[PDB]
């Protein structure tokens, strides 16, 4: 499918017309990963910085793009974003515990349309960990306590495989276009990976796209895989005829993922078990604007209250968006009876926080 | 199909460069070089995942390996050592970082380096009759051949009756055994045995022989010896039935 | 880092055997079992990822990936079984560690035993004599002798109808050599022929 890309400018730390802030432009929910985003002062454009190309668990991709430094001192901000699923290009002023282990992969029919081939990233609790792509074929670190605690021979040992696993990734992609019997611009996604409960319990998932649809899905614990085509139906068949291949992912995503998961975490045990609460602000241009800067770990609640319930109507809702520093940031407004409260309600480590914003 | 393997005897003197041939028939992928010795298990020199890309293994000192197609995988040893006597396999596989995924050897290399090639010598064979009291006690024929004194261990004995191979009745030994054990300059010796019925014996018009194929010198081979040149030959050795 | 099976096992033809496998790896990715006959390629038996059995035909294989232990369970022994059987376990990086293998010899099943000890005749073309040790039960045993210069090779391995037969071959240079002392001090059944002078 084609899916168009969500867009919100935003400052990493709140703006204070004086402190240099970094200007953010996320990307995110967009599909096939050809995109350019450009931050803009004044009409002008500025150099940016832009993160790796990361991937959803719904097979969309997303992109980080920052400036290095903005103060803020009376001027007009935005974003300029340009996609297949765009006539005109979109413009965005600025205005002012379960621990889980994920890879994909990104295949792209040939030849490269200006994309690498073939990329694998690695996740631990959405913290970005390993790295591949067929341009410079080398196993790497993105996260410090990785490298530290990986002696070199674990990735030239992987970079090897990933070689291997590239190399049948675009076997696998002919195989398809041929099934569906066209060629051209089409890509091919994976996604395995395991998450461990906070009780102790444990989950393990490997899932296939064609062009970001849903296009195999593995049970492990029937052992049988689940398609949603009368294409896909046929590797299907080939899949599930090789019983013992079946068996193997099983215990990988039971027994050898979990493992890899636990060792992670040991690892980075610093930076994934900690906990930075929010800072809230309030603000209105009517509409009424409640942020909350710098926290950790994502899973957070906002809400906007009425004397002092939950307001439905006329909301937004925000998302949780990526602040820089490795916490996270998030936002809901309201717009606008007589002596009525609003106050905006936060829940982190509820813990809950509550601030007045308006009354008459 | 099948992981074609060249070749499978070689003998070298130490400092001698040589290359092993290994052809997959099968569409793989993976391929790889192992080293099999006594008393332990195989190990692997050097692999590839896929074509363009290879990577040193378990033991991947004094050899070097090239990939040329998705076909050919390459063993090549510049300077021959004697610690590099052993017998090398080539494997392929489909992929490599799958699980269930087996491996598929070739028929093997039989590789044996020595630091002088004036030890190496054909089989001396010979064939001796069945004794005429096994005969009338058991009404059963059988024939011992025995193939002593060569070196090294490079042979394959097989039984010949009337101008064709036999397989029935026959029994040989797993490998041969060296004649003077204390000495490591010693040469090997194997036993076989052929057993027929006694009215096939007793027939004067059958026609037995015992043949011994030995892998030694090439044609382009070095030697400056007085003595016989011991290159590669089929020794055999014959016997007439009796009535 | 570490795989280890028995180095050698006797079974004779028609019976069952079992060889234990152990192992201690980082990480677990399955374990193989080969099979490798004398002087051939190594091929693939059995494989094993989940706790359970594995059974295809007469060759079976278990494991435990709790104790680490796996076994390879081969019924109705026939004659071609007797190889190499090959352990081999997958580590946590997909390399693949291998055992030294277990080396299977499957004795015949002689339900008619008539042990006796012949003279083969003086082939013209040696300078050897040869004694032949034939049609003994497995419940026999020959062993090498105290000399040196006398030769004794019994374990010989059958080929792939036949006239299947346990044999011994003795031989020498010697003129003391004898086919009435040259399987001397042999395990040996009652009614066993050996020749006087």
């Amino acid at each position: 499918i084609q899916r168009p890309p969500k867009i919100q400018v935003y400052s990493r730390h709140p703006p204070e017309d004086g402190k240099p802030n970094y200007l953010n432009c996320y990307v995110y929910g967009f599909h096939p990963p050809q995109i350019e985003i450009d931050l803009l002062k004044n009409g002008e454009k500025i150099k940016s910085e832009q993160s790796d190309l990361s991937f959803s668990k719904d097979w969309s991709f997303y992109l980080l793009s920052h400036a290095e430094f903005t103060p803020n001192s009376k001027d007009q901000y935005s974003c300029r974003v340009k996609h297949v699923t765009l006539e005109q290009p979109r413009i965005v002023k600025w205005d002012r515990r379960t621990h889980s282990l994920r890879y994909f992969r990104l295949g792209i029919s040939e030849p490269g349309y200006g994309i690498p081939e073939f990329i694998s990233a690695g996740y631990v609790d959405s913290h970005p960990i390993t790295m591949y792509n067929s341009v410079s074929q080398l196993k790497e670190p993105r996260a410090l306590w990785m490298e530290e605690n990986l002696a070199p021979d674990h990735w030239e040992r992987y970079t090897q495989l990933l070689r291997g696993w590239q190399q049948a990734f675009k076997v696998e992609l002919k195989q398809l276009q041929h099934h569906y019997n066209h060629s051209g611009f089409h890509t091919y996604q994976r996604m395995i990976g395991c998450e461990l409960l906070e009780d102790g319990s444990i989950t393990g998932f490997l899932q296939y796209a064609y062009d970001g649809q849903d296009f195999l899905i593995f049970n492990k614990d029937t052992l049988s895989w689940m398609a949603m085509d009368n294409v896909a139906d046929i590797i299907r068949r080939v899949w599930e005829a090789n019983r013992h291949e079946l068996q193997y992912q099983k215990n990988w995503l039971e027994e050898e993922c979990i493992a890899w998961l636990k060792r992670f975490l040991e690892y980075g045990k610093d930076a994934l078990q900690r906990t930075e609460p929010p800072k809230v602000r309030v603000n209105h241009k009517t509409t009424l604007y409640c942020r909350a800067y710098g926290f950790y770990p994502p899973e957070i609640s906002i809400n906007w209250m009425k004397n002092g319930e939950e307001i439905f109507q006329d909301t937004d809702y925000g998302g949780i968006l990526p602040s820089g520093d490795g916490t996270y940031q998030t936002w809901v407004s309201v717009e606008l009876q007589n002596g009525d409260i609003y106050s905006c309600h936060v829940e982190h480590g509820g813990v809950h926080m509550v601030l007045q914003g308006f009354q008459e | 199909a099948g992981v074609t393997q060249t070749p499978k005897f070689q003998v070298l003197k130490t400092g001698q460069s040589m290359t092993l041939q290994c052809a997959q028939d099968m569409n793989h992928n993976s391929m790889y070089w192992y080293r099999q010795d006594p008393g332990m298990g195989l190990r692997l020199i050097y692999y590839s995942a896929s074509e363009g890309t290879t990577d040193k293994g378990e033991v991947p000192n004094g050899y070097n390996v090239s990939r040329l197609n998705k076909r050919e995988f390459s063993l090549r040893l510049e300077s021959a050592a004697p610690s590099q006597t052993s017998v090398y396999f080539c494997a392929s596989s489909v992929w490599t970082g799958e699980g269930s995924g087996e491996l598929f050897f070739g028929e093997g290399s039989r590789l044996t380096v020595l630091e002088d090639l004036k030890n190496v010598f054909p089989p001396e064979v010979a064939v001796f009759e069945p004794s005429e009291a096994e005969i009338s006690h058991t009404q059963k024929a059988t024939l011992v051949c025995l193939a002593t004194g060569f070196y090294p261990d490079h042979v394959e004995l097989s039984w010949w009756v009337n101008g064709k191979e036999v397989h029935s009745g026959v029994c040989t030994d797993p490998q041969p055994l060296k004649e003077q054990p204390a000495l490591n300059d010693s040469r090997y010796a194997l036993s076989s045995r052929l057993r027929v019925s006694a009215t096939f014996w007793q027939n004067p018009r059958n026609h037995f022989r015992c043949q011994v194929q030995f892998y030694g010198l090439s044609e382009n081979d070095e030697w400056t010896q007085d003595r016989a040149k011991p290159v590669t030959q089929i020794v055999s050795a014959e016997a007439w039935g009796r009535a | 880092q570490n795989i280890d099976q028995p180095t050698e096992m006797t079974a004779t033809e028609g019976a069952i055997v079992q060889i234990n496998c152990t192992y201690q790896t980082s990480g677990f990715n399955g374990l193989f079992w080969y099979q490798q006959h004398a002087g051939e390629a190594p091929t693939f038996l059995s494989y094993n990822v989940l706790d359970g059995l594995e059974e295809k035909g007469r060759f079976s294989s278990f494991l435990s990936r709790s104790k680490g232990y796996s076994y390879l369970l081969l019924k109705e022994l026939q004659m071609k079984d007797s190889a190499s059987y090959l352990c081999a376990v997958k580590d946590s990086n997909y390399q693949l560690i291998w055992g030294a293998g277990t080396k299977l010899i499957i004795k015949p099943n002689i339900q008619n035993p008539d042990p006796a000890v012949y003279q083969l005749r003086d082939s013209k073309s040696s300078d050897k004599s040869v004694c032949l040790f034939t049609d003994f039960d497995s419940q026999t045993n020959v062993s090498q002798s105290k000399d040196s210069d006398v030769y004794i090779t019994d374990k010989c391995v059958l080929d792939m109808m036949d006239f299947k037969s346990n044999s011994a071959v003795a031989w020498s240079n010697k003129s003391d050599f004898a086919c009435a002392n040259a399987f001397n001090n042999s395990i040996i059944p009652e009614d066993t022929f050996f020749p006087s002078p």
